[PDB]
């Protein structure tokens, strides 16, 4: 299965809030990886024998700046690879590393940013989720903002997680309020929201775009957890999320039989299909990660076990190393499943090469 | 004919089977699901891998204040510069809110293997020969919290129609009428009100197919014998087919005490309220608010209305201008502002204080009105409850209205919410009995220039004791 | 002389957009959906009553009527606005029964019920 080939080390000794292999590289160019903790922003190149080659590295000049997530993607034009991070101080910023410049930054969200996830299928709609309580949907090549999601029927406490479906659909987040909600985005409203940022531009305007405030999730659930979701993952058209509950739970909305798509706001039902159960990881934001084909699933726990599922259960391994005993805050994986990354409290990185 | 020991094992054995059943066979639903699901994510996952075959996205480089990284695994340490992103500012924060116009009133074994299981129970009671009371006494032996064996009978042995619909039944005028008459608020024109918690009392709403039927029960209440008018609105009968069918400081709150006057005993007088139009007492009700006779202002002690602290009612101030001009919000009357929603042009950003603060748009005279002070109308316990997580951030924007209710405007309000608190404001807050609600609005206190801050004094709002 | 930001979502105003944050609209959209939702909650009134009652509230918050006096005309202007959703849905019965319940409540005359029914039985005729 998985043998630790190398264990890495940051200079800041902070926490490691993220990881996120760049899934956008061509086949037969090395295998890339971003890490964020502290104000630091580093890349890496994955090599054979366990070599992780140190790439760039990033600062804000901000002392106070706290990094918690970053999520790659690809200029259409440039055909540029670009990363996106944010945390504490609730700023995007958009990093070119083939110019090794901050190309973009958002300031707008009212608190912290916690994830940040990129369409699956347009490279320019980045999906964040805040510390505020909202969820906003920016434009990243005319600089708009599509869509806040939040509101009277938005999430009552901080947003942890969020995830697009396979085909960009859909998202799915979560949070501190106990809460899973639905927002589709492929409804003539925000289809044409989509349609209009891209029409939007301030030279040939005096008036502002106007953003979609969407006050009504497309279905909410509070009885999959007890506590605080902290993260959540879409498994084709069922969800995977967990809580303090030392459980991943798969689940859907509505009864067994209830499609996805056809699933009423109303909608009072959740089938819970099964539980993915682990150990010692009852401590808050933890996050499990899939390969590209969510044919594997990682969790890494508070004392430094990583867990490895099987899914196509139509299996779990126990990576675990002598010096690795700091709580493992995120995992990544390879495009091709080869690479599993793990990130921790204590700024190191743990790569773990399947054979 | 079984024992009661024999049925109680019965019920065990079978309820088992049946729970066992449902197990291995939602069980297998699961493993369908996650097979059929597993195509999806093949089929989907194939597209995305089909449109990231025709990318050729470029690779990342080495770089070229430093950085290094170091190995527990005996790698050698690397040594790269460390780019610095420019500083960008950052904006005070901020939680989400609803914008609100008008305030927002906010409160403080199973069926299905049950009746299987009787089924189940009766196809044993059937085979042991060669609805049973010897089968719900046993089901309530094993389950006694579900109920009796009575309950249990009565729950295995398991709205009015639209008059546009094919299921219309011949029914009762209150019937007919019912969910019109306990869903309106005669208050504010609306069905399931967002401002009124209670229903309106029954004196409120007081001055041949089952669909024709109906309607004509409830026509005759209205139009007691006018049978031509009954047809006309009938349309499928006629003045003569009619007429043979019939021969075969606390909130207020409106008062209703049929046959006694507003006295002593009146919950208005109590209160220390006026009587209002909604109240359900004597017109001639010597409690009632009069209103004013006024030609134009209503801004002066010389206004009984503004004198009482109200503003105008448009339907009792019939002289002043409160009652006409609904396009307009410059109206004659200058004291119905908060009903009008003339509120003055606001605009937000960061505070010369701290956080963000509220800045008006154009100048403002003395005692002239800028906004409403809008929120949630909580009870004085919700905010109580409230108040204990407000606390750990330092926040406090909730307001007393009344005895009763506090404004909080945290989750939903308007732009006036961002208006900070100063000891030497600019601003004052002013509850008022507008049109038998307590509403807050926030006055200059002195005139005020383009693109100057405000404040109020928090205390005054908070100090109700 | 100072940078401003729209109350919605916290981006900052242009020089171009001259000092307007206008997104501080009468019926802001959120509570025409709740007020549906609400409506659709209730399982002791029928689906008829129903939609009556949400085309009701959002007219009613759509123009802002505050006053008794404006009843008369507000179920007038409810025939012109919605008669066509009324007549098209079925709901030309529910509506009656509206109309008698607002007359019970002392808001509209006896004469609001006849001129209202007869404008939308002739707007029935115009299809
Ligand atoms: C009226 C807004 C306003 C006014 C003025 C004059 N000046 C300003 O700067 C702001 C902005 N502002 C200040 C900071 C802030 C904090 Cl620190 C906590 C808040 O609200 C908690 C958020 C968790 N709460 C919850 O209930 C979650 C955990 O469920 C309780 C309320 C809020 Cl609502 C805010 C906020 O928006
Ligand atoms: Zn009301
Ligand atoms: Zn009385
Ligand atoms: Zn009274
Ligand atoms: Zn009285
Ligand atoms: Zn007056
Ligand atoms: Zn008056
Ligand atoms: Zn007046």
């Amino acid at each position: 299965s998985f043998k630790c080939v190398n264990s890495l080390k940051e200079d800041h000794n902070q926490p490691l809030f993220g990881v996120q292999f760049n899934w956008h590289s061509k086949e037969g160019d090395p295998l890339v990886f971003a890490t964020v903790g502290s104000n630091r922003v580093t890349l890496y190149e994955c090599h054979s024998q366990g070599e992780i080659r140190l790439l760039q590295s990033y600062v804000d000049a901000d002392a106070d700046e706290n990094f918690y997530t970053c999520a790659w993607t690809y200029d259409s034009n440039t055909s540029h690879p670009l990363l996106a991070v944010a945390g504490s101080r609730g700023i995007i910023r958009i990093i070119n590393p083939i110019t090794m410049q901050c190309i973009k930054h958002y300031v707008g969200h009212g608190n912290a940013i916690n994830e940040l996830k990129f369409h699956p299928r347009d490279p320019n709609l980045l999906l964040s989720v805040s510390k505020d309580h909202a969820l906003r949907l920016w434009n990243i090549q005319t600089d708009t903002l599509v869509a806040i999601f939040g509101g009277v029927e938005g999430h009552r406490d901080e947003v942890l997680s969020a995830d697009y479906d396979l085909l960009g659909e859909k998202i799915m987040s979560c949070g501190m309020d106990h809460s899973l909600k639905l927002w589709r985005i492929n409804s003539k409203r925000m289809m044409n929201a989509i349609k209009e940022s891209y029409d939007y531009n301030p030279n040939k305007t005096n008036r502002p775009f106007i953003s979609q405030k969407i006050h009504f999730p497309d279905f909410s659930t509070r009885d999959i957890h007890r506590n605080y979701v902290d993260c959540v993952r879409w498994l084709g058209d069922l969800i995977l999320s967990k809580s303090c509950e030392n459980a991943i739970v798969c689940w859907k909305p509505g009864k067994m039989e209830d499609d996805i798509d056809k699933i009423k706001p109303s909608e009072s039902n959740v089938t819970i299909l099964g539980r993915f159960d682990y150990s010692q990881c009852d401590i808050w934001y933890m996050r499990f990660s899939m390969d590209f084909w969510q044919k594997m699933l990682a969790l890494g726990n508070q004392v430094g076990k990583l867990y490895v599922w099987d899914l196509e259960v139509e299996k779990c391994t126990t990576l675990t190393h002598h010096k690795c005993g700091a709580a493992i805050r995120q995992t990544s994986f390879s495009r091709d499943s080869s690479i599993l990354i793990a990130v921790c409290d204590d700024a190191s990185i743990w790569r773990w090469d399947r054979l | 004919e079984k024992g009661p020991i024999c049925w109680r094992k019965r019920v065990k054995s079978e309820y088992m089977r049946l729970r066992q059943l449902k197990r291995f066979r939602r069980a297998d639903e699961v493993k369908s699901m996650f097979n059929s699901n597993r195509q999806k994510i093949q089929e989907r996952t194939e597209i995305l891998n089909q449109e990231w075959k025709q990318r050729r996205i470029q690779p990342v480089h080495i770089m070229t204040r430093e950085c290094s990284v170091t190995s527990d695994l005996d790698f050698p340490k690397q040594v790269i510069p460390l780019k610095t992103l420019n500083a960008v500012a950052s904006v005070p924060i901020m939680y989400s809110w609803s914008p609100l116009q008008q305030n927002f009133m906010v409160e403080d074994i199973n069926d299905e293997i049950f009746v299987e299981l009787v089924n189940a129970l009766g196809q044993l009671d059937r085979r042991d020969e060669k609805p049973s009371d010897k089968i719900f006494e046993a089901i309530s032996s094993m389950f006694p919290d579900k109920g009796t064996a009575e309950e249990l009978k009565e729950k295995y042995k398991e709205c009015t129609p639209n008059i546009d619909g094919p299921n219309a039944k011949s029914v009762q005028r209150e019937q007919s009428l019912h969910s019109f008459h306990t869903l309106f608020c005669r208050r504010c024109f609306k069905y399931d009100c967002f401002l009124h918690p209670f229903h309106a009392t029954p004196n409120t709403y007081k001055r041949w197919s089952g669909a024709e039927a109906s309607m004509f029960r409830v026509l005759i209440g209205t139009y007691y014998d006018n049978f031509c008018a009954i047809a006309r609105l009938i349309g499928t009968k006629t003045c003569r087919q009619v007429y043979e069918f019939r021969v075969k400081v606390y909130n207020y709150q409106p008062c209703d005490h049929p046959r006694q006057p507003c006295d002593n005993s009146c919950p208005c007088v109590i209160a220390q309220n006026f009587c209002e139009k909604f109240c359900q007492c004597s017109s001639e009700c010597q409690n009632r608010f009069p209103g004013c006779r006024c030609k134009a202002q209503c801004n002066t002690k010389q206004c009984p209305c503004y004198l009482a602290v109200r503003e105008c009612d448009p339907d009792l101030c019939l002289t002043c201008g409160a009652a006409d001009h609904w396009d307009s919000k410059n109206v004659s009357c200058k004291n119905c502002s908060i009903q009008r929603g003339s509120k003055k042009h606001l605009l937000l950003a960061p505070s010369d204080v701290a956080g963000w603060g509220i800045f008006i748009k154009d100048p403002v005279q003395k005692n002239e009105f800028i906004s409403e002070y809008c929120g949630e109308i909580i009870s004085q316990d919700e905010a109580d409850r409230r108040g204990k997580v407000y606390d750990k951030y330092m926040c406090s924007f909730l307001f007393n209205l009344n005895n009763d209710f506090v404004v909080d405007a945290t989750r939903k309000g308007n732009k006036i919410r961002f208006a900070n608190h100063s000891v030497n404001p600019n601003c004052y807050a002013k509850v008022m009995m507008v049109n038998g609600d307590h509403r807050i609005g926030i006055f200059a206190k002195r005139a005020i220039q383009t693109g100057e801050e405000l404040f109020f004094d928090y205390r005054y709002s908070q100090a109700d004791a | 002389n100072r940078l401003y930001f729209h109350s919605d979502t916290c981006l900052p105003l242009r020089p171009q957009e001259m000092e307007v944050d206008d997104e501080d609209e009468k019926d802001p959209e959120w509570l025409r959906e709740k007020t549906i939702t609400q409506i659709e909650e209730f399982s002791d009134v029928n689906e008829g009553e129903k939609e009556v009652m949400k085309l009701w509230n959002l007219h009613v918050m759509k123009h802002g009527f505050i006053a008794d006096n404006q009843m008369n005309h507000a179920c007038m202007l409810f025939v012109e606005n919605y008669g066509q959703k009324i007549i098209k849905k079925n709901l030309c019965r529910n509506f009656m029964l509206h109309l008698v319940s607002m007359h019970d409540f002392n808001l509209i005359s006896i004469m609001s019920i006849d001129k209202a029914v007869t404008k939308l039985r002739e707007m029935q005729q115009k299809l």
